[PDB]
Order: structure tokens, then sequence, then C-alpha cells
RNA sequence: GCUCGCUUCG
């Protein structure tokens, strides 16, 4: 009930998809936008806020060829997760070596 | 404040409210935002049909 | 001293607006109370509440001031012609000369749907058509464009390019706009006039 | 105990009365290099039409004062000059014109134009949306004329004045005018004799 | 009335640095050097502590007691 | 003339039909000499933001 | 040349006299011809690095190289709002005779940070005002002000006349619920600063209350914000287009920060150079000097972000950054699980 | 080949009315082969130019040299042998105006093509024989390459 | 049976400001419920109500009849009253922070990459615009860097989707038009749009404001109906604030400070004007002063002194406008006509 | 509850 898909029209075209994400804000929207914009198969990626009163965002993905636009979504999510894991490991290592060299 | 000017040409009515306004560009030009509190008071009579 | 003079000017403006509010309120009340009785009937005659006729036709012509595109004129023929040329550019049809343009205009205008239109608007349309035909003739005389359609530089045909399809579209659009800009019967013209004078 | 919300009127000690249009979170607010997020964001377009250079001078003097721990004076036909507060700003490492490099909180990218930051003495006014909000059901009516009362403390309804009737006439909405001024306000059913009238 | 606990803009704990600030006023420290010694780098906390008026004692002078 | 703020040192014992008080009033940073003359800084009616 | 301008646009953010240029992130596939800006995990893991320059109690400063503005802003916003902590929510009052209002007192108590570890608690379910051992904490505050039985004849200062006249947050006593006394050693659950002035009292007045604290995030209310100031700035890199020497070089030392530009006598004459561009705050005072405008080029590195995180003392800031990264990972995992459940 | 026009131009002025825009300049250029004047808006931030620069400019109907006019959509990520590989500054615009010269009252043979590259104005004026193939509402590619 | 239901979304509701000058002071809108406590509406409809959001209290009436509701929605619809009956000029149009935003967007200096352009375009894809294709326009410059100009982004508002039959065409002059360029002005102030695509010129109050005819929204209303104009206005009101916030627009004390040349010119002009006024005073008091026709000698002196003071004022204003640099927020807002003018700038 | 006066609000 958090993330829901919506096709571009009644024709159910997989090229242009809109993901409505609940209880989110500009943080995850912008992060996923940056992580999926680097995908060469994405023609248009864009996130927007419906209204500041309600906590929901609408991302829109339009691919180049016949991509279902759901595979780039999962790709961007996995890439962002890997980036977060890498930065967490690097920050932990940096803090640990700083504590070691300080004493 | 006579009958003609105060009670015939212009008279007070119910089912109305008065509130301060604030900007909101995320709404269409033909739409207006109503508070929940006023919406619960101003009622509309709908007839039960099929 | 300069601050005092500026405050004097500001207070003068404030009192001027304060007087203007009440004065125009009273004037608006009087004008609306006087003009609220008039209404546009279905026979294009503005009549009062008692049945007496104030005007045989509103404004002499019968056009809606809210739908007035030009400066007290129903249509701006130049803008309408440019819009017709831009929206419907026909690349597979040759350009029209002055004589051909006049002939097709006279052929289209004599149809049944243009009979119910007012004569002044038809005369203005004829004047605009004659003007644009003279402009096309001047351009073709300056650049030696032949009406046969066999000139070697085809870009010369792009200076003043007109096709009968665009002519028909322009004429139909003008007729529709003139028909939809007329006074709709039943409108409270008197109250609108009172408000548009008082504001 | 009331908290500022949408509809509360605020003043800025320069006649720039305003209403809270939106309450954005802290992360949505832009931030400078030091990490300071503004409390109140005001429209610049109000400056050219009103020419409130005094507000800018007050902002600059207040910024200089909170930087050097002083209370600048805005005395009429005098006070602290712009050169002194500019020197105070340049001495503390800030810009001599108040405009500072600011990064957008939403996109995380720096803004193309510098933002005019500074402490301004804003004062809240007694005009609140909670006290001014009004809604009228059927409710009570007056004894003399069976119409809704006047005041909010008397729980009265709004009044369709003469000019509102004029506008409704100009629109031509006869049924809406009839419903407003007859059905919804003072409708009644009387008995008239067709013989004597 | 009383010194707020949190700063309006940033949110740094400033209520615990009020009375000590008064001590710096009881000492020979000026406003600027005292605010610097208290650890307030950004000017928002400096404005919070400097522009604050201590009205709690004036009200307690009118308290029932 | 309609600014919200403290009224006086006896504003707690005072009982009026309508009173508006500010939680954390602050004296202005840019104060006129008239403010010092009328002792407005002792009873501010606003906050610096 | 053109390549130098392209590299400056894609790597540097230039600050002009009237406005900033090259502020938008553009290293994306298809924007540049001679550059393949497609996503590469190997290149990202190679170029990225984190270097802590300063780390003390309730303060951290570290430079991240290789990350983008989007992820940096995401981390900042998660630290500001999406990091959960413990804060006072419910206030039960018993005969508050203080001059401070009850609502104002509760608001001041809510802003007081709690040293409790938020990871050891859970979010209170909808309703359930009674609270359970897992998802709440209780703090008792009972202060009765009275006259000092032994004082001087005058005793002008309130300290000598009265006792407990200033209710500091140190009077708060944590009341264990269930088995919280065994899990948490004595002294762990306590106010952070221990010196926050809550209110001031007079003899006769008494403040008796209980405070129920539950887990919450800063997005709901600012009282749950663990970090006082969590921000990031682009690393400046001041470059000299032409060698500046002589007395005007000293002007450089007076135009920028005192600690960025250093003057040296290589041949007996003073010449200025960039020593530590980190200390510069970009006051843009070099634009005032007419001659020295065209000799410097102020710029910011796009892929080098110095993060400064000053916390309120609830927990060390490194754990705060770790928990922010974990919250972002949890959001990503929740959305991945939702997408998998959809398909 | 979809080359509608191709000529070498030399710049005679950079900003006759002053430095109006930071990123865009209004270059005035004259051709050597013919008397074709060119008033063109160019982006100097990404493609800097000087007063004495001489450059070859080609206005083409399509960007592919093989003659394929399939330009329904342009994908920057696609890599393939195209005309833009032989040039340095490529713009995409539409010829939105064709205007005859009004200075010559009689026996005029000069025309002007006004093209809007996303608001960047280009007036190419000269003999109508060189402007053959130019039509209104036609999208074209400009390719500019500086010479030694 | 009759059910007194609560005010829900879609109900036609009258919205009015009690001080009424014309009929457009009261309009029938569609009610949308919001958790706040204020009446919120699009600021583009502020010009008919003549509101300024500084404490205005407005009334909201609910019809109790289906016939009255339908009459209100049809006759007093916001989309059906975009023009005043006084002279046909459109009142519901762009306003401050919308004229300036669109002006800064359509400037020739704007060049957006793919990410920023996609974000600005998607900023409007809410509501009924959620069921249409984006139709990303082709980039202008592509070989050195792939950049999308602001004019294409603005034209996307006119024709968002492929199936949209809107074909907007307009050719008019701006406020700062020179008078000789004829679509080749050095200031680029000649507005020319073909097929819903901004070909040349920058948007301002003369084209997006509620001043008079030649407005793009007015052209859309008169050519393609009310719904297309309303959708375009909604897209503008949803796009311009996003870009204006992401770019940054601020005014400071440095934006109004005078230059050295301006101070020198002002000093010289004041000296010259005071010398000429003293000469006129000496001529009138001692001797014979040339009396202007239709007035006495004292009125002639008054007119001459007013003329000299106006000369000083206008010359100082011209000097200040010439010495001012671009990107100046007061000058930028004065050029687009959103708020203020050159006279206010010269005075301040 | 009626009336009147003051006061503010846009
Ligand atoms: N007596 C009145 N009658 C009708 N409307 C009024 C009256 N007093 C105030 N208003 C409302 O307030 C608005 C008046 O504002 P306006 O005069 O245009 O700006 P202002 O009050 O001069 O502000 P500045 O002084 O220019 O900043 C317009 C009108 O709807
Ligand atoms: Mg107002
Ligand atoms: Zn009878
Ligand atoms: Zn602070």
């Amino acid at each position: 009930k958090t993330a829901l898909e919506m096709v571009q029209a009644a024709g159910t075209d997989r090229h242009c998809v809109t993901f409505v994400l609940h209880e989110e804000d500009h943080t995850l929207g912008n992060s996923l936008r940056y992580m999926i914009m680097k995908n060469p198969e994405v023609e248009f990626c864009g996130y927007t806020t419906t209204h500041p009163s309600e906590s929901k965002i609408n991302l829109r993905i339009q691919t180049r060829g016949t991509l279902p636009a759901v595979e780039p979504f999962q790709r961007g999510l996995n890439e962002l997760m890997n980036v977060c894991q890498h930065v967490l490991d690097k920050f932990e290592a940096s803090i640990k070596d700083y504590k070691d060299q300080k004493a | 404040q006579g009958r003609f000017r105060g009670n015939l040409s212009g008279k007070r009515v119910d089912f109305s409210g008065r509130t301060v306004i604030s900007p909101d560009p995320n709404l269409r030009i033909d739409e207006v935002a109503v508070p929940v509190h006023v919406a619960k008071i101003l009622t509309f009579p709908e007839k039960v049909n099929k | 001293t300069e601050f005092f003079f500026h405050t004097m000017a500001g207070r003068e403006g404030l009192v001027d607006t304060a007087v203007k509010t009440a004065e125009t309120g009273y004037m608006q009340r009087r004008l609306v109370k006087s003009l609220e009785d008039l209404c546009s009937q279905y026979d294009l005659t503005v009549r009062s509440s008692t049945g007496d006729i104030i005007q045989f036709i509103y404004g002499g012509d019968g056009l809606d001031p809210a739908a007035m595109e030009g400066k007290d004129e129903p249509l701006e023929f130049k803008r309408v012609l440019d819009n017709i040329k831009a929206v419907f550019p026909c690349p597979s049809e040759p350009a029209l000369s002055k004589n051909e343009l006049i002939l097709t205009t006279e052929s289209i205008m004599k149809k049944s749907e243009f009979l119910c239109c007012q004569d002044s608007f038809l005369q203005e349309i004829k004047k605009f058509i004659k003007g644009v035909s003279e402009k096309i003739k001047k351009t073709r005389d300056k650049y030696g464009i032949n009406d046969n359609g066999t000139t070697e530089p085809r870009v010369l045909y792009q200076l003043d390019r007109i096709t009968p399809t665009q002519v028909e579209k322009f004429l139909e659009t003008c007729r529709d706009k003139y028909m939809r800009a007329q006074m709709e019967p039943g409108s409270a013209v008197g109250a609108l006039c009172a408000q548009s004078i008082g504001e | 105990t009331r908290r500022p919300e949408i509809g509360d009127k605020f003043s800025s000690r320069h006649g720039q009365k305003g209403v809270c249009g939106l309450i954005v979170p802290q992360e949505d607010m832009p931030f400078c290099d030091s990490g300071i997020c503004p409390d109140i964001i005001m429209n610049p377009h109000g400056f050219p039409s009103r020419m409130t250079v005094g507000k800018l001078i007050e902002l600059l003097a207040g910024k200089a004062g909170v930087l050097d721990g002083r209370f600048h004076y805005g005395t009429a036909f005098g006070g602290s000059k712009v050169k002194d507060v500019c020197e105070d700003l340049v001495r503390h490492g800030y810009n001599y014109l108040g405009k500072d490099y600011v990064t957008s909180g939403i996109t995380g990218e720096p803004l193309e134009a510098y933002i005019y930051f500074g402490p301004v003495y804003y004062q809240k006014l007694k005009h609140m949306v909670l006290d001014k909000m009004h809604a009228r059901a059927r409710g009570p009516r007056a004894v003399l004329t069976r119409q809704p009362t006047e005041g909010r403390s008397r729980d009265g309804g709004l009044r369709l004045g003469e000019m509102e009737r004029d506008c409704l006439i100009g629109y031509g909405a006869s049924m809406l005018l009839l419903e407003r001024l007859m059905i919804s306000s003072d409708a009644f059913e009387v008995d008239v004799c067709g013989q004597c009238g | 009335m009383i010194i707020p606990v949190r700063c309006f803009t940033c949110g740094k704990i400033v209520g615990n640095k009020w009375e000590a600030y008064l001590g710096l006023l009881q000492a020979e420290y000026t406003e600027g050097d005292a605010l610097d010694a208290l650890g307030l780098k950004r000017y928002c906390c400096r404005r919070m502590l400097l522009a604050h008026v201590d009205l709690i004692e004036k009200l307690l002078n009118y308290a029932p007691l | 003339k309609q600014a919200m703020g403290t009224i006086g040192y006896n504003q707690r014992n005072r009982i009026d039909t309508l009173m508006y008080l500010l939680a954390y009033p602050q004296k202005p940073m840019v104060k006129t000499k008239t403010i010092e003359l009328i002792e407005f800084e002792k009873l501010p009616a606003g906050q610096n933001a | 040349a053109a390549s130098q301008a392209v590299e400056e646009m894609r790597s540097r953010v230039v600050l002009g006299e009237f406005g900033v240029r090259n502020v938008h992130t553009t290293d994306f596939p298809g924007n540049y011809s001679g550059y393949d800006d497609a996503w590469d995990q190997d290149r990202f893991e190679k170029n990225f690095r984190v270097d802590v320059v300063h780390m003390d109690e309730n303060s951290l400063e570290f430079d991240m190289v290789g990350i983008d503005a989007a992820i940096a802003n995401a981390f900042r916003r998660i630290l500001l709002a999406e990091v959960p902590t413990m804060a006072v929510e419910k206030v039960l009052v018993y005969n508050n005779t203080s001059i401070v209002q009850d609502e104002i007192l509760a608001h001041r108590l809510g802003l007081i940070p709690i040293h409790a570890d938020p990871r050891l608690f859970e979010y209170r379910n909808q309703g359930d005002e009674e609270g359970t051992e897992i998802d709440t904490l209780q703090f008792r505050l009972q202060v009765r002000c009275t006259r000092n039985p032994h004082a001087a004849k005058d005793s002008s200062d309130p300290n000598e006349l009265y006792v407990n006249h200033k209710v500091y947050t140190r009077h708060m006593t944590w009341i264990p619920l269930g088995n919280q006394a065994d899990l948490f050693p004595e002294g762990t659950i306590r106010p952070v600063h221990d010196d926050i002035l809550i209110a001031q009292l007079r003899p006769g007045q008494e403040i008796d209350l209980l405070m129920h604290c539950v887990k919450g995030i800063g997005k709901d209310h600012a009282k749950f914000s663990p970090v006082a100031t969590a921000s990031y700035r682009l690393l400046p890199d001041i470059t000299l287009l032409e060698p500046v020497e002589g007395e005007a070089a000293e002007e450089l030392s007076r135009c920028f920060s005192p600690g960025v530009i250093e003057v040296q006598e290589v041949q007996g004459k003073k010449v200025a150079r960039v020593a530590n561009p980190r200390l510069d705050t970009f006051s843009r005072e070099i634009f005032r000097n007419e001659k020295l405008k065209k000799v410097v080029r102020l710029a910011r590195v796009r892929d080098h972000y110095i993060f400064s995180v000053e916390s309120t003392g609830v927990l060390p800031p490194d754990v705060l950054v770790s928990e922010a990264i974990k919250v972002l990972m949890g959001k990503c995992r929740r959305f991945l699980d939702e997408l998998d459940a959809v398909q | 080949a979809g080359i509608l026009f191709e000529d070498i131009f030399d710049v005679k002025d950079i900003d006759p009315e002053g430095k109006k825009f930071d990123r865009v300049s209004r270059l005035h250029c004259e051709s050597e082969s013919f008397k074709m004047d060119l008033i063109l808006d160019v982006n100097i931030q990404i493609y800097p130019v000087d007063l004495g620069d001489k450059f070859r400019l080609v206005i083409a109907s399509t960007l592919y040299e093989d003659g394929t006019l399939d330009d329904g959509e342009y994908n920057p990520t696609d890599d393939r042998p195209s005309r833009a590989d032989q040039f340095e500054y490529v713009m995409y615009g539409k010829v939105y105006r064709i205007e005859g010269d009004e200075t010559s009252t009689e026996a005029a043979t000069r025309l002007s093509a006004y093209v809007s590259y996303g608001g960047l104005l280009m007036r190419l004026q000269g003999d109508a024989n060189n402007l053959h193939g130019f039509e209104v509402d036609s999208r074209v590619y400009l390719l500019m390459k500086k010479l030694a | 049976d009759i059910v007194e239901r609560h005010l829900i979304d879609g109900d036609v509701v009258l919205f009015n400001r009690q001080p009424s000058l014309h009929k457009l002071s009261i309009m029938a809108h569609l009610a949308r419920v919001k958790p706040h406590r204020t009446f919120r509406f699009n600021e583009c409809v502020c010009t008919p109500y003549n509101a300024d959001f500084d404490g205005d209290e407005m009334n909201l009436h609910l019809p109790q009849t289906e016939e009255a509701k339908a009459e209100a929605l049809v006759l007093m619809g916001t989309k059906a009253n975009l023009v005043t009956p006084r002279n046909g000029e459109p009142l519901i149009a762009a306003i401050q922070d919308f004229l300036t935003g669109a002006y800064l967007l359509t400037l020739k200096d704007t060049f957006f990459d793919r990410a920023k352009a996609c974000q600005i375009i998607a900023s409007i894809l809410v509501g009924k615009d959620e069921k249409i294709k984006v139709r990303l326009p082709p980039p202008t410059i592509l070989k050195p860097v792939t950049l999308w100009t602001g004019k294409q982004i603005f034209s996307v508002i006119l024709r968002p989707s492929d199936d949209n039959p809107v074909r907007a065409n307009l050719r008019t002059k701006g406020k700062q038009y020179c008078g000789k360029g004829e679509d080749l002005c050095a200031n680029d102030s000649y507005v020319t749009i073909q097929n819903s695509e901004l070909m040349s010129g920058s948007m301002d109050k003369g084209t997006l404001g509620s001043g008079s005819k030649n407005n793009i929204f007015y052209i859309l209303l008169r050519d393609w109906g009310q719904n297309e104009a309303a959708d375009a206005m909604s897209r503008l009101a949803r796009l311009a604030p996003v870009y204006l916030s992401n770019r940054g627009f601020s005014i400071g004390i440095g934006d109004v400070t005078p230059g050295q040349g301006l101070l020198k010119a002002k000093y010289e002009l004041l000296n010259a004007g005071y010398k000429k006024c003293d000469e006129y005073i000496e001529a009138l008091n001692t001797g014979k002063l040339q009396q202007q026709p239709g007035c006495t000698a004292e009125e002639t002196l008054e007119a001459l002194i007013l003329k000299e003071l106006s000369v000083i004022r206008d010359h100082a204003g011209s000097a200040c406008l010439r010495e001012l640099d671009k990107s100046n927020s007061p000058l930028t807002m004065a050029l687009c006509g959103s708020k203020g003018s050159f006279i206010n700038i010269s005075q301040m």
C-alpha cells in the first residue's frame, strides 16, 4: 500500500510508469532520481510532490525502448542500497582508524 | 438598516462561512480549499436516488 | 523636512482614496439601481421591464464586449490569418495569386451560411482579403514570381504563401467567432454596464 | 496556548504585514555553510513597490550586531551608518552585503543567486485564524425578521449585500439568487385570500 | 518570560548557558567575548542569548509566595 | 498598536476580558533611542528571527 | 579551451560577483559526448573516500569525496529528521503552583533531550496511553521551594533566601518500569546536559509531575532531532590565475580568511599562496578590490563535501551517521520488498 | 546528403550592442564564397569564439550522412557514425521564418531565413539561390567547426 | 430521503470578497477539503478578488439546490469568466513570482541538462496531468554538451503531451522592445510562439500578465477553449515556483546601493539644477522674467522650477539604470513588470 | 435579546 504503480493511460503501456510512494519526502525521491538517472535506458526520470499537506511523492519513469520501467526502478533501488552499504563500511572503517591513530 | 435595504435587497443567509485566506499554488484556478472544520458544519441536502 | 513632505503626500493619497471609496460606492449603487431593469431579448432588441425598447440592437452591431478580441473590434484579421497559416500549413498545395485568392474568396463567401452574417463584417473580410491580395501581388512583382507555378526558386513561394485550404479555414474560423461573439439573449446587459462603469 | 499555523498574521516592524502561507519542515529549508536555516522566508517582490530600504538596513544592522554582540541604533534621521555595519560584517568573515552562499535544501544543489539572510524583529499580531474562522449552520434567527443574526459571538451568518445581489444579477443566475435570498434566508408560507387580497 | 531551552533556528541547547552567561556579565566579560567563550559560533545562538530579557524574576516579585 | 507581547510585571494577577501574551519575548537588536526612553526593551512585543 | 571549460563546468562550481554558475549536477550519460557518465560501481568504490578531520564529544567533521549532492542532501535530511530518539511527550501534573504555565512547562520539558539509547526501545502503537516497559520511560520531577531556615538578615540574593528556587533538569529522577532497572545500569538514563533551567520558583510554590517519553522521529516534531546542526559544504579551492606578489599580496591575506592565504619571502619579496582553502568561508571580499578581481578564481569542488555534525548529546555523532545510513537502507529495503510483493 | 547549406564564414563583430548575456553572444559573420550575412546566437561558455575566428557552418536537414531522415526522436546515448562527428558545435532548430528583403524596392533577389534554436536566433540573409530547400516549419541541424 | 451530507470534493461553492466592485468579485469554484483552517485558492485568481493575503477575510457560500449549483458552475465558473465584461481583457493571469519566474526561465542565459529539465517538467505532472506522456523535447545544443533551453521547458507547459491538440501561435512586442529589431531585438523582447513552442522572446507582464490583450492565456482561451487555458495556467503555477526556488531569487542592500559614477552624475545634476533655479529666482525677483503663455510670472517660475527638478530626477534615474548591472533583483522585477517600475528604482 | 458609542480588521 506504500508504493503503487500507474500506467500512462488505459492502454497499459509499460514504457511510461508512475510510482506513487507514501510517507516519503524529497530525500528518497532525490536519491532514487540520481541513482536511476544514470541508467542509459531511461529517457525521462522525474519526482514531484502532490501537496505539502500529505506525505506522498510521485515518480515518473519513461524508458527508451521496450523496457517495462519497473526493472530500472529495482535497478536504481539496488544500486542505492549498495552505495549506502559501501559508504557505511567506509565511514565505519574511517572512524575506527581515526580512533586507533588518536590513542 | 431599513426593510428594503437591510432586509429585502440585502439579507443575511445561513449555510455560509467566513475565513482568512492563504496562498496555495498547487490547486487549480477553478478549485478552492475548504478547512475540515467548516466542511463538517456546512451541509448539503442530497436526495437518495438509484 | 523631506520626510515631512513625503508624509504629507502619503496622507493626501490616503484621504483621497478614503473619499473615493464612499463616492464610487454611492455612484455604483445609483447606477446599478437605475440600470438593473434592462435585458437582451431574443429578437436582438434590448427592452426595459415594461416592454419599452431602449435599443433596436445592442451597441449598433450586437457583439459581446466580453468576447471582444480586438480594440473594440470582433476579430484581428492579421492574427487570425497567421494562426490559420501556422496551425494548418499545407505543403502539398501550391500558393495562390491575387486573382485566384479573390476568386476563391468570392466563391466561398456566397454560400448559405454566410448570408445570415452581418454585412459590415463581410465588407471588412473583403477589405482584408483585398489588402492581403495586394500585398501578395506586390511581393510577386518585387521578386518576379510567376502565377503559373514554374518558378525555379521555390523558396520565393514561401514569402507570402497561401492555399485555398487555409483560406477556407480562415473564413470558417472568422464566421464561427463572429457568430459566437454575439449577445446571447437573456443576458442582464444593464447590470454589466453599470458594473463596468462603476468599477 | 496557541502555536503559529496557517492564517496567523505576522508583522515585521516595517508595515509588511503578512499571513503564514506554508509551514515547511526544517530539512526543506535552505541552509548556509554554517548550517543555519531561516525561520521566516519573505517575498522580495514586496520591496520594489513599497521601497522599504529601511528593512534591509535594519536587517544588516541586526546581523552586524548579533555578530559583534552589540545593539545598533535605528534612530530617525541618524543611527548607525551602512559603512560601519559593512565593516563589522567584513571583520567577522561574513559578506559585506548580507548575501551569503546558500545551498538548496530540497535538491541539495547550491543556488545560482545569493540569499539575503539576517535577524529581523518580527512581531505577531492579535489577528488569528482560529478566532476569525466562522461557519454557520441553520442556527437561530431574529425575532423581528426571521433571518440569521449578525455577529460571530451571536453565531450569525454572512450577509449577501446589495452589491452581491448586483453581481448575481449581472451573472444572470436567477435560480441561485432566488435560493440564496428567499429559500435559504427567510422562506415562509403565508395564506392569501384571492377575494380581498 | 524565561530563557527558551532550544534555539529557534538551529536547535542548540541554550537554556543551560543562561545563568553562566549572567555570571560572565557579573564578571568583567563583555557581550561578544562572553558569547564566544560560551561556545556560540553561529549568530543565531548569540541573538537568542543577547536579545533575551529575563522577566521571570519580575513576575516572581508579583507571585503569591 | 495591535502588536502582541507582555503588558507589565503584574500581567499574571491582572484579569481582563482579553489578553495576549508572548511565550518568549525578545528585545529588538536594532532599537531606537525612543525605545530606550519609553523602556520598551523591558517589555518587548516580538521576537527576532 | 573548450575541454577546459567543459571540465570546469562538470567538476567545479564557480562563484561570480553577482551570481553562482555551474551549480547543477550534470555528470549523466548522454549529457556529455566525450565522457561516459554511465553508472559504474567499481569507479565509485575506487574514487569514494571518507576522511575525518575532527571528532570530539557531540561534534564531528568529515570530508566525503566521490559522493554526489543528492546523496549528501539525503544523508543530511535523514540526520535532521529521520533519526529516531527519545523525548518527553506526556506530562502528568499534580498541583503545579508555579508561575510558569502548565502548557509552557510541558513544552519546555519536551525540548529537554534524553540520554537514553533509542535503538533499545520501540515505537508506541496507536493509542495505548498507559505505555509499556518496552516503549516508554518515566521521569519524576518533584520540587518544593521553601525559605532557607538559616540565612543572613538581609539576604538580598535569592540563593541565600530560598532553596530549590531554580528547578534544574538535574532534579529529574528516572523511575524504572518492569525490568528496565536491570537492563539499564544506574546513571545511563538521565538528562543530557543536567544544567538546563526549567523554571524558577518561590517559597510556597511546588512543581510535581511525571513525564512519559516515547520513541519518535524529528519529522513529527523537532524535539526528537538528535543533531543540533548537521550540515555539509562544498570544499573550496582558491586558485591564482597570475602570480600575485608585493604589498597587494598582503591584501589577499586581508581579503580572504586569515588562515587560507599565506605570504612568503622566497626572494625577499612577499608573495601570496593558498595554504589551507578549507578554512575559507567565501566572504567574497576580493570583489571589492578592483585590481584583484581578475587575478583570483573562487570555486567549489563538486564531489567533495565537508560534513559538520554537532549533536545535542544523546549519542555520539558517528553512531548518528551510521543510524542515518541504516535508516536509508531500511527505506530502500522496504520499497524493494513492496515492489517484490507487487510482482 | 541532406546538406541544405554549407559555407565558410568570418566573424566581423562579437557584440555590437554590448555584453547583454553572459553565456550567449550575437555573432555577425560574412561569407567568402558568397555575400551571405549571418546573425547567429552562439554559446561562448561551451564553445568560445573570437573576433578574427573563421569557421565552416553547415545547415543540414538530417544529422545522418547516409540520407536517413528518420528523426522522430534523438537519443544522445546512441553511438553511430553521424555528421556531428566531423564538427564541433552542433545545434538543433527549426526554420520559423522566411522573409524577403525590403531594402530593395524593385528587382530584389535577397531573402532571409530566421531559425530559432530554442530561442537562439539565426538570420541567414543572401541570394535566394543559396537558400534553396529552406521551408517554414522544417527542423534542421546546424554544425559549426572552427578552422585554423 | 434527504441526507445532509458534509461538504465533500467536487461540490460547487460560491467564494466571494465582501467588497465587490465588479461581478468577478464572486465566483463559483470546486471545493477540495484540506486539514488546515484557511480558504486556499490559486493566486492567479487574486486579481479579480483584489486580494493581497494580508489578513483578508472572504466569504464562502454553499447552495442548497441542484439548479442553483448548476447555474453557479456554468455561469460563474472560473474557467468561463477569465475575461472581464468591461473591455474583454483577461483578469485571471500570471501574477508576481510567476512573471519573474517565467521571465528568468525564458531568459537566453538558461541552459538545463537532462536531469534538471526532467525535474522541472515533472514538477507539473500531478492531478489530471498524471495520465499524459511527458514528451521530452529534443535538446538544442547536443555535441559539446546536451543542454535544454528554458524556452523549450516553458513551451512544454503549452503542449505537454503528444495527443494534446493545443497549437499556440502569438507574435507581439515586449516591454523592453527596442522598436527596430523586428524579432531581432538586442534585448530579445519580441515574443514569437509557433505551434505551442516559444520560438523567440522572453515572457513578461505584457504576455503573461493580466494587463491587456495579446496574452498567451487569452489566445489559448479564444482559440482552444477554457479547459486548455486552465490547464496551461495550472502547469505554469506548478512549474514557475519550483524553478524559482531551485534557482534562487533574493534582494539585498547591495542591490539598491548607488555607484560612484551615479553619485558624481547626481551631484553634477543637483548643482546645475540649483544654479538654474537660483538664476530663475534672481530673474523673477530682480528684473523681468519671461512669462509663459496662459499663466502669471509666479506660475511660470513654479513651472520652470518643477521642470528643472524633473530634469534632475529623470537624469539621475537614467544614470542609475545605466550604471546598474544585470541580474539585479529590483531591475529584473521591473523589466518583467511583475512588481515595481523604473521610477520606484530611481526613487529608492 | 433591542439600541447606541468606541475600537479594529481588508
Ligand atoms: N473602506 C474600504 N472599502 C472597500 N475596500 C477596502 C476598504 N478598506 C480596505 N479595503 C480593501 O483593502 C484593499 C486596499 O489596499 P490598497 O489600498 O490597494 O493597499 P494599501 O493599503 O495602500 O497598502 P500599501 O500602503 O500600498 O502597502 C482593497 C480593498 O478590497
Ligand atoms: Mg488585504
Ligand atoms: Zn378575504
Ligand atoms: Zn542557535
